[PDB]
């Protein structure tokens, strides 16, 4: 991948997170278990389906018969019009299976960048009080209960709070 | 305690090919690729195409008798076994240019230029038929045209016009018989030595009969040649012969529509409405790209030999 | 108590949005338009070479001189141009000449048949008509004569010319078909006549066809006009025992690959474009334009968009 | 968005910073202010500039008199020439419309890169002299004038130099 | 105790163009561009082409004495004429539709020229032995078209001309004809004796009448007079029926052929050779997967793109820092 | 550079690592040299090759005779199909160009993307023990022998196995 995270150091997918597209596996006391970061999720879903959008809405294509009859008498304007026939042909077949090949990349490397920036953004905040021991987990070196989870999903982790009791654990 | 971020994984099986990596499994996908479609001939702009059924343009718009055959369509269909055209052997004049267009009008009105009771006082208009436009068996000939000949062993020199009063193009068809022999000539118009002029103030041209025995068709060693022409609004065109003529007595009114097509297939004909039509049937798509056939009409999507166009959605599917 | 750094990115009061493929309506700090959307509502000259314009008359009525009525880029007609053929009759192959002479370099009107001497046994001066009117008066094409007989005969003619320019010439002529007999001897004295024209390459015979066609111009008869492109070294010959209209002035030209005839009321002016557009020239810099599809030049892909603005900035986050 | 600094964690642009793209804000003893680094803005500005002309200047139009005449007889050629411009009409039409969409979000993603390289170039070099405090700030744990700003924003910092003092402030 | 992570670098020069920046060395890189050619004509689709030597497509087909007139392959896949090729239609005249029969000729899967009227017994009230002209010499003398007949008058009469062929070919068969219109009335005499005369061609499908035109037309090839070439194609079964009072020049050879789609006529001095192609141009054939060429715009095959570009560099390995 | 790597914070390639295009260069007590990362040297070939296979295989064409004759008097569909020759000429000049350009770019980017994520990969891997000495180097916290420095490139490596003695340096 092109960042590294999907089919990278984090090197499958979880089935068990069948509620969106990119989340966490949470594991402290009280329980434990998948939950997506359904805001990631619909912003993916809602750029993913503009692109979709935006590939076929773009079309939007000229009335035309296309169907031309000649005689006998008639075979160079007949063999003209096969010409532009064709020609419409291997521009558009060359143009659409290249769309595929190259825009198919871009949506991975952007499902990619989505779980790279979710990693980070949870590695800036831990820090210290964490241990990144790869696969794209982290062990917390303090108590992380729900309210401390949710707290670093949703960006509002707080460091001071835990820095006494991470440090000890060290 | 533990915090993972990680990606979904499902039962999907689809494949897309990237850039970089042929068959790669995602979680989902989409198809831009349309190859489905209706197997109907349909409506365009919700009007209805022309079936000329086992005829084809060139028998219909003459009268030819096997065609008894509205006022608008979006385009004509003829049956890939239309025989049914030019029963008299003959060449058929800018056959193609006609039939273009025809192909779509938006107002379509036959109606008696010349009434076959008032007009030729002077000819024999009820002798012209033939073995080769046979109705029902019997000797007939093209209902839109009248095949004059000579009356009581003269053929007198004939001159008759019409004024364009209709609001619109006056489609105006009619036709110059050419005996195999100085002998029918003779037997038909007297005259030996004729010609035919046909004159608008668009339009001229002088015709002189070419008698040869020429080979049998339909078991006619002679020749009869089509011709056509559309007399503009207020417009006259001016017929006139010492022989050889045959006659207009059907003409179209008519406003000639854009520019459409001419199907030409099997495919039944139903009560159903498309944007964009093809010989093997009917596409109802949004998508941008079309693999059905290159031969369209209307508003369609590009066709393409491509045979899978999947779009990735989702991400790669890794369940493991 | 810490001493900071930070790194950020330029915000400003720009208003300007993009679409991407991903959203749509994203404002971004800077951004150009790839789609020219104006033109300078004139017509100019291409590649410094102005275009002829017809006036009032289109190319029928200026290539045959028509009373009513030396290089260039490409042509103007104004939509309601005037008749050309005041005569009633086809102009053979029309489209084709209008499209031959659409640019050319080098284009000179030269009397290749001079009437004061090149007839003496026929009448140059009474072939005037009520359909070519001018004054008052009726007249003819000034690049054509309309020859009849001298004192109740028209006798054999038999002219030729040898292209002596070191370029095409083009040559015109009409054939005239009166409307009936009387007019015919009227006219020609012969009854049944003949016209033939040919050159190396050229090669026609022509006969009267007498009728009453619907009066156009008061006309119940006809005249068909023809040309042909003299090569260089080459020799043309004309023949008649009547109804030729024979060839007063032709014109030595030279013509380019060629462009087209742009048919607009708008006026033309003293400017200099890359592309010319019906309703007026546009500077080529963009890939892009929706100003017309029918371009001549060196021009921009017609496209049917609104807005095709490319974001070279970032997106503007001033908040 | 693909690079996570631009409305990432980065949340917002600086209208006080009008010389430039990329660039910094500093705060010590004498002062503060903004201050676009030249460096990677002209870079950015350099390529930028070479995207857009080589979208236009990769357009070799030949010479072509688009309009065509056909008399009453020609329908059919007339048509065929329609078909060749709406052609070209559609083609050009829609790979324009999708290169801008295309292009566009490679610039985005592109602006996004180069401020996200220019917070971690600045990472590398301050290591633990500085906390990240978030939205692309640091907050020295020594004392940072002017002198010892500039050789931050300039590549050559010192950080030997103040490890003493750093390492007290924590 | 050092471990470091790094890319490759070399003493490749090779450069790119990318949308950012101009002219970045890399490491490794291949073209996209077809800028070469074999120089060479060779057959396509495994069928050599027709070449015609110092003669063009009318001078061949009507038989002219310099062309070499089957021998001309059962088939092939295109034609070639050279840019010099003088020998056409000798006998001044206009060849009807000739464009339109150049591209129903340029490819053939199926040839034979055969003698349709055999100028023996075909006509025996007619003169089929003096139709030579000094505007189409052979070995230093007056001649002719070798698969026409200019049929002249008989002692002193030229009698109602009557002769049909019927299509016993298992496929079309290509006719050609001339009609010959003299210079004058005298000349019109001496050749045809009557001085009012008219020619009847028709099939089943084709019909046309003709009438000499007599005048005085520029000299070309030391002839004031004029011959017009006429063809049609007769469909198998079908019979074609020919009727003269005079200023009539018969078939002598027909064709029997069956005529492949496209293809198209290559007019260059490029050497014909035993090679093999699937993509030909006028200068050489092109041999590539390649799906972009700048070699020539008209092509014949399944050829790469053409396009403007002088190279299209494209990168394979990484920006090439070997500092 | 996209992603910071090439000509970024690694600020020059090797001409001595020839064996591969991503490598690494180890220097320890016992020697030192070059030597290439296998597996992902082999994937980024697998990959781009398989760029160049798709842009030449999906170029399909039809059979098509382009040439055309037209005499003296059809100059109009002359030009009709000049336009026609040229229209594609331009359509696929202009194609072909971008489509390097743009390749191009995404290549060199793709490269650059392959570094960064090899030396994040090892960076994942020595943890604490070791430090980031800059310019793509690591400079080990403790001391590391040819099979300890095989561990590191093949993803074997073992951190709790050295975490003591780092923990003193
Ligand atoms: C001469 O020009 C007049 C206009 O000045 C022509 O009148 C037009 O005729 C055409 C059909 O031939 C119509 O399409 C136009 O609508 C007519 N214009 C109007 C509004 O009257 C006329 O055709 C020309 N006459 C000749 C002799 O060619
Ligand atoms: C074939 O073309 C050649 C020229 O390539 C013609 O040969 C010339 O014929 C004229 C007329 O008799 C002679 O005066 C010249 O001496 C010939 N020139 C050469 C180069 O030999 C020849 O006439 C043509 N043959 C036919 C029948 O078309
Ligand atoms: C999530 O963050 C917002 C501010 O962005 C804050 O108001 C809210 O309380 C936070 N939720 C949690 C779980 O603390
Ligand atoms: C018009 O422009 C052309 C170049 O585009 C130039 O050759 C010519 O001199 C210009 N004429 C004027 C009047 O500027
Ligand atoms: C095409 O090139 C290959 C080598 O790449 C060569 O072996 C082959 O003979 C060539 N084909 C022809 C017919 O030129």
């Amino acid at each position: 991948g092109l960042f590294g995270a999907i089919a990278g150091f984090i090197e499958g997918g979880w089935t068990g997170m069948v509620d969106g597209w990119y989340g966490y596996h949470h594991q402290n006391e009280q329980g434990s278990g998948y939950a997506a970061d359904l805001k990631s999720t619909q912003n993916a879903i809602d750029e993913i389906t503009n692109k979709v959008n935006s590939v076929i809405e773009k079309m939007n294509t000229q009335f035309t018969a296309v169907g031309k009859e000649f005689n006998h008498l008639e075979k160079r304007i007949e063999n003209l019009n096969k010409k532009v026939d064709d020609g419409f042909l291997d521009i558009w077949t060359y143009n659409a299976e290249l769309l595929v090949l190259l825009e198919n990349e871009r949506t991975l490397d952007y499902h990619d960048s989505n779980v790279k920036n979710l990693y980070e953004k949870v590695r800036s905040q831990l820090k210290n009080n964490a241990k990144e021991i790869g696969n794209g987990c982290f062990e917390f070196y303090h108590k992380c209960d729900n309210t401390c989870m949710e707290s670093v999903k949703n960006g509002t982790y707080d460091y001071p709070k835990y820095s006494e009791e991470a440090k000890l654990n060290r | 305690d533990t915090l993972c971020i990680g990606y979904h994984a499902n039962n999907s099986t689809d494949t897309v090919d990237t850039v970089l990596e042929k068959n790669v499994t995602v979680t989902h996908s989409v198809n831009l690729l349309e190859d489905k479609h209706n197997g109907k001939l349909c409506k365009l702009r919700g009007v209805a195409p022309l079936h000329l059924g086992k005829c084809n343009i060139a028998g219909w718009i003459l009268g030819n008798p096997e065609c008894e055959s509205a006022s608008s369509w979006s385009y004509i269909v003829e049956t890939p076994s239309s025989d049914n055209g030019t029963c008299y052997p003959g060449d058929f004049i800018d056959y193609e240019e006609l039939r273009e267009q025809l192909s779509s009008v938006s107002s379509f009105e036959r109606f008696e230029i010349f009434p076959k009771t008032s007009s030729w006082p002077n000819h024999d208009s009820n002798k012209g038929v033939t073995a080769a436009c046979p109705h029902a068996g019997a000797k007939s000939f093209y209902k839109n045209l009248i095949w004059l000949v000579k009356k009581g062993n003269s053929y007198p020199k004939l001159s008759k016009s019409y004024i364009n009063d209709k609001g619109k193009e006056v489609l105006v068809l009619w036709g110059i018989h050419h005996p195999s022999t100085s002998a029918d000539q003779q037997s038909l118009y007297q005259n030996a030595d004729t010609y035919v002029f046909v004159c608008s103030s668009r339009y001229s041209k002088k015709f002189k009969p070419e008698i040869a025995i020429c080979p049998k068709v339909r078991d006619q060693e002679g020749r009869m040649n089509y011709y056509w022409t559309l007399v503009e609004p207020g417009d006259k065109i001016t017929f006139e012969a010492t022989g050889n003529l045959v006659v207009p007595r059907y003409a179209f009114a008519m406003e000639r529509n854009a520019g459409s097509g001419i199907i030409i297939s099997d495919t039944p004909v139903h009560d159903c409405n498309t944007t964009c039509q093809t010989p093997k049937g009917a596409i109802n798509t949004s998508l941008p790209f079309q693999n059905i056939h290159p031969i369209t009409i209307g508003k369609c999507p590009k066709y393409v030999k491509s045979t899978k166009l999947r779009l990735a959605t989702g991400l790669r599917n890794i369940p493991s």
